[PDB]
């Protein structure tokens, strides 16, 4: 029996339980966005704004249900409407991460027919982050 | 250094036996009949009772120094040996008025009788009397209406009121309950009532009963031209249920409900009395369970205290005992309850078991109710004991009449009116009572039938609760 | 068979010695003392009649219903050995006689009028068999022992509490000061005295606020959950509920109620409120000894304890055996089992007249309180085991060094006795050694041991089995 | 439509197969409190199926043990846990005690993982007043989601609860307890496709759809018909699928299908292939039966789901390559390997009663 | 080593088929007419029904060890082959009273009939009977009045009561509904009634119907001198 | 008179008021578990998650009564169902504390008939903890 660690083991939604995505694996996900005609977009957040929190609820009556702070991140530029070139997406990942090297950065895509985000995963975490585990240290 | 904190156990009498204390007019006073264990001096026993019903515990606590024990402590201020007993004493305790929550009979009992009856150091303890001072009496809402208002609302003057508990106690359907009620009321009874244990049950749910009883009340009232009522039982498992039952009675426009104050309890009873005041309902109080507490001479609480407590918590009627019926309650003791519950001022009288002068400061009087194993032959004795300001209840004495409820009711009504007339005419019911009933049984066939069935029936046994 | 007016013996209808009791009947065991000349069969029959369907003369209305279906039945009478004029009369009551969920109604029938009958000299209700079919009609305790321990996160030892003293006369601010000092020293709970409600010297809402401050201070200081039983006992149901609502709104864990002086109707309402709002409910048995002390007359506490478990309470005072108030060891243990366990077998040697099946109704935590101190700790742990609260009022606030050291003394004593038991030591034989070793280790405990070394409460027992 | 006619002497059997609910009638319904898009947006969860888990044993756990199990499941990677359909309020565990301990567990797992968590707290009750008290407690605890057994509680209570959830921002998971009493046999009753339409109208954010591959009956093509009828805006008549009428939902929100019952890690590729991302996949025994406990059980399921999702995104055919995807994942993840080993031989393959 | 947690699937019958069990007077009992799939033994089918309607799922869970499965499990305690059917059995299941929410028919159905009718391992299942023990019956408020009280409130004795559903089922106006009701009641019926599907609809809104029906009831009662209702 | 210190004097429920348990004393408690047929289990928590707190109540209406955060700790493996070997329990204590040397660790046991934890005490605190006193420094 191995024990799943509760300490410094924060996750990041889709694909966070897999090995870190290689450049090839990221490129494949971008190909999937383009093949399905979805709208790519990048979003980012400083470390203090990265994970859901409750702070604004101090202002509320009994209406906290499904309210959390830090669900919204900050948009990098605009969603890439009409983009059918995976290389353009990859270039924006580079541009965003270069501009904000200490930020969390996620790649997302939108479906305008369902009007919902249809995919998303983390592409950068700050080098100073110590609240997560490499795959081989998630259990002990 | 002055007087500081010294940890450890010392005698209670060092702090709580104060035989030179002059009682204040605002003090609550208690008279306890105390039976100490061998080797415990009466002064120490009395002090222990005063301590553990007020401010003290078994060892010295440092926190006393933050307040003023002189201001707050209960004080055993007098101890008298009991004549005829080698190991019984009356201990008198004075409690400052500040110890008590205003308007709360619950709180007053919690202090005075909460823990002390279980002390290993005593063999037995009975609370005999309480002096409730006017300054504390005035904190209570008290009875919703009281005797004068009740008579004025009912338009009934010049005689005792007559009632009757429906029987069998349990087992009748709602419709049969109303049938029995109508037949009783139409024959000359002022009231009928639910038995104390009739609340809501598989054989008869309360709301069904209330509706059929309403029909019966209004039928009998229209038939006779006299105001009628039936004490609908609001006694329930929870306050919310009790209140639902009172609200239904209000919405039916009926005159009176009842509550079992001891089995329901003082907190519920006080709430119900307040509701009745605010909604114009009379409140009949049944003393179910009282004899568990009040029967034995050596231990418990005398009914005179339980009666004072009810007058404070609130009720328009209270059962007083009969002297002559199936349940115990000697004539002189019954009269003490009657006076304590009806009158504005009752003077100390040890010969009557009244240990303190009781001033009610214009709190309304409660109508005593004589009930339990009484029948027509008892009527002169009851009228002589109670006079007009009482309700006399005949359950078996009505539903046991050989011709049924209406003739049973008429028999009781004729007997009552015959005794009242005789009384008014200057006849001595104590001496001429037998003649009055015999003359009435000869005139009224309904009464004659009752007289014949119950002629030989008496309830004469050794009295347990002797003064 | 028709209507015949007049009086006949109760025994012709209500004495049924060949009756086979039903599993849904409520059974009562009465210790009855008839007047001389009254046969025990007639007395038992009278008790059965006048607590169920009958009165003193024959009524015609019986014929409209079925007396067979509804009557109470005296089904057995046994003479009491060593008594010339005492009998145990057993009475069976059909379940239809009772209002569902109402302790008030059950008492009104069984003990309402029969104790006052001229034909008896004395009567004591010894026991009641509450059948599962009636038990299931009650909401019962708001939480019960397991849930309470889980909410408090407290396991593996008795709980410790303390009544603030002097009983009356402290201000709200001084009340909270005393509470904070007690709790911070290692007590789990403190409590309002039974008679602390709202009074000129201290109004309730002021007390509740200062006590909340004290609870939260001690909890933050110690890292252990703390509580104080705030007294909701009041003059009216509306006032009682106001007090419960304030406790809810302060987020505090526990309130208390004096079930006999407040009464069963209020108590049951309060227990339902506590269930619905997540408050623990401590029950104080103030007034019980008025009713339950004497062997010949009243109601035994085993019945009053069953009644409370039905009406609802998370804790109930059980007696201590060794403290200032009466209650022998074996009788105390019977209360403990009846209030905690799911099933208690008939055992006349213990005063248990009927097998009692609780059909999964939650257990009530017994509370040992009254003139107890550190030297009693091994006996208390031996009697109660872990599932009890042990309360030291004088035994904390009478410590020479004050409340926090007083609390620490009690906590060390409890933990030392618990550890020793776990290690296999026999507390009944080695308890003295266990407490002595602990008094030699802890300065706080040593100070308590010295003050109370000679203090014992040893008197002839009134309520003997 | 179904009140009296099924009892007529003149017929031997009667089954309601389908109903065409026209837009003009659809528009009279409040419908689902939130629906799929709003739910994902509130939970901040995108790009994969959601993962849940019914606590077990069904009955008999204390409130504290319930919360303990919930925390351990959620912290390992499940999005949701849930009360069993029959967990309401009982002697072994009263509802309010459960709600409080579950709240503690939800908030602990959410803080630990950094992902939004929930537990479907059961509001199903004996009376509407009791049901509403339970919903109100969930509101006051600030938790995301409650559940209701729509058929055993009934449509009148369900519609009321859905309206409450709309008004107070609670997600509403719907359990279809009792449906197979009605919907199993081909000759008599009401087909589940009608019961699903009815639920979408009465209101629910999630509805159990069947699994195809698990312990309860529901063939793949029929399951897909339920999924489309509950999620989509417009479903064309297709007799080959048992869809007798074109159904136009006129923008009524879609209900999230929930696949539950006897499923485990080996079923993951089939489930992802059937449902795609817009479903909740629930593993009760498949989590609490993991040999290492709940957190490793949850992690195993989460790894399996993510591995299948990644593979699909990369262009792999899960219908043909699913076994390879799971095998590769079991080799990488010790938690998953342990699950793979325990349930390798376990399948549920029986003759189908409810054939089209 | 005592009995511990062993992960994986085992037969339901190992835990939930208990043919020597003596039913308690507080147990809820169920009689299920079950038709197993070929190759599924009746003991295993009965055990599966017991398990999945009480405490069990499809694989062993570790959490069982924190509680007492003996105390809580449903138990298939008897199986009877059915008169004239090769593959049909009556399975008898006992449920501890602790499994059920007091006063909730909803809860009782949710356990006993919630999921088991959909199991792949059975071809068909019918719940034939339930023994509701007195200790559970007593937790229900039950009928508002019942027969005796109804007769007593209506003052009607000594014969069956007579009623009548208004027709056509749907399509009458509120005023025509009351017209029909009055004419029915006045001729000697005790009751009339809304059809089951008459609720509130474009052709007749409920409150309009309730008012006209009230007028009709009171007119017929006054005319006949007998209590009427709708 | 000695004064009970309010500063850095945090406790840990059962046995925290006694001298620290020796290896022999811990062994004796394990014998008690086994003798009574109870189910041993280990639980652990990082320092920030060790003591009751109120933070989640920010999301609540007036329903905080007997709600606290940090009552739940994290399970080490599973409860030791069927374990009748005290040495196995002691070995798991070593394994747990080895894996989580900076965590608080407590030994607990469950009774499945009462369905409640029936014993529990702390077996490890982090070496960095400064919020507790040795026995002789609890009063001053
Ligand atoms: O239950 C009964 O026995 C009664 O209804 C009387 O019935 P009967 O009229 O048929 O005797 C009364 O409640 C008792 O009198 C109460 O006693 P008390 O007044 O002493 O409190
Ligand atoms: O008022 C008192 O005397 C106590 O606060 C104890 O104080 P000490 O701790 O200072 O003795 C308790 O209420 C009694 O023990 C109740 O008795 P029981 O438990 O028998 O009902
Ligand atoms: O009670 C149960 O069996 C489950 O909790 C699954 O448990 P496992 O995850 O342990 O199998 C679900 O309620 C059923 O799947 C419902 O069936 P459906 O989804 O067909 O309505
Ligand atoms: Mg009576
Ligand atoms: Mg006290
Ligand atoms: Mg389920
Ligand atoms: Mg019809």
């Amino acid at each position: 029996m191995m024990v799943w660690t509760p300490v410094n083991n924060k996750m990041f939604e889709t694909f966070s339980y897999l090995p870190p995505l290689t450049d090839e694996q990221i490129a494949a996900q971008v190909d999937y966005i383009v093949a399905n005609g979805w709208i790519p977009c990048l979003e980012f957040a400083e470390a203090d704004k990265a994970y859901v929190s409750n702070e604004s609820a101090i202002r509320f009556g009994s209406v906290s249900c499904l309210y959390y702070d830090n669900r919204y991140w900050t948009m990098w530029k605009l969603p890439m409407f009409g983009c059918r070139d995976p290389m353009q997406v990859l270039r924006e990942i580079v541009a965003c991460t270069k501009a904000f090297p200490d930020a969390y950065v996620r790649l997302v895509a939108f479906d305008n027919q369902k009007q919902v985000q249809i995919m998303g995963f983390l592409v950068q975490r700050p080098k100073t982050a110590r609240d997560f585990q490499p795959a081989n240290k998630r259990s002990v | 250094a002055g007087a500081g904190f010294k940890a450890g156990v010392k005698d209670y009498r060092l702090t709580y036996y104060t035989p030179d204390y002059v009682v204040r007019d605002t003090d609550i006073l208690a008279a306890f009949r105390m039976t100490p264990q061998p080797g415990v001096p009466p002064e120490e026993c009395g002090a222990a009772v005063a301590a553990e019903s007020s401010t003290g515990t078994w060892t010295t606590v440092w926190t006393d120094g933050l307040t003023s024990l002189d201001r707050y402590k209960g004080r055993c201020y007098d101890i008298e040996p009991v004549p005829g007993e080698d190991n019984q004493y009356i201990a008198y305790v004075a409690y400052p008025i500040d110890l008590f929550e205003e308007g709360s009979v619950t709180n007053m009992f919690t202090s005075i009788v909460g823990n002390v009856f279980g002390f290993k150091a005593l063999r037995a303890l009975r609370l005999e009397d309480l002096r409730i001072p006017p300054a504390y009496v005035k904190t209570f809402v008290g009875p919703p209406h009281g005797i004068q208002v009740e008579r004025d609302k009912l338009n009934k003057y010049g005689r005792g009121l007559l009632g009757c508990t429906i029987k069998p106690k349990l087992g009748l359907s709602a419709k049969n309950y109303g049938r029995a009620v109508y037949e009783c009321l139409r024959g000359g009874l002022d009231f009928t009532k639910d038995d104390e244990n009739v609340n809501s049950q598989p054989f008869m749910r309360w709301r069904d009963r209330f509706l059929f009883v309403a029909e019966a009340i209004y039928k009998a009232q229209a038939e006779t031209g006299e105001v009628k009522g039936h004490y609908l039982n609001a006694t329930a498992g929870t306050c919310e249920e009790m209140m639902k039952r009172a609200v239904c009675a209000k919405e039916l426009g009926v005159p009176i409900i009842m509550h079992d104050y001891l089995t329901g309890g003082f907190t519920a009873n006080t709430s119900l009395a307040i509701y009745c005041r605010d909604n114009g309902l009379l409140l009949h109080i049944h003393r179910a369970m009282h004899a568990v507490i009040d029967r034995q001479r050596n231990h418990g609480i005398h009914f005179r205290v339980l009666a004072k407590a009810l007058r404070m918590s609130g009720g328009d009627h209270l059962h007083s005992g009969t002297a002559v019926g199936k349940l115990e309650g000697e004539r002189e003791v019954t009269l003490s309850f009657v006076d304590l519950m009806r009158d504005d001022y009752v003077e100390k009288d040890r010969s009557r078991g009244i240990y303190f002068t009781q001033d009610w400061c214009s709190m309304p009087g409660v109508m005593p109710v004589a009930s339990g194993g009484i029948h027509v032959w008892h009527m002169p004795a009851l009228v002589e004991i109670f006079g007009d300001d009482a309700c006399l209840q005949f359950g078996g004495g009505t539903l046991g009449h050989p011709w049924g409820n209406a003739p049973g009711a008429a028999a009781n009504r004729v007997a009552l009116e015959a005794c009242t007339q005789a009384r008014n005419e200057g006849r001595d019911l104590a001496r001429e009572g037998g003649d009055v009933i015999r003359s009435a049984c000869k005139w009224s066939p309904e009464l004659a039938a009752a007289c014949e069935v119950w002629k030989e029936i008496k309830f004469e046994f050794d009295t347990i609760d002797k003064l």
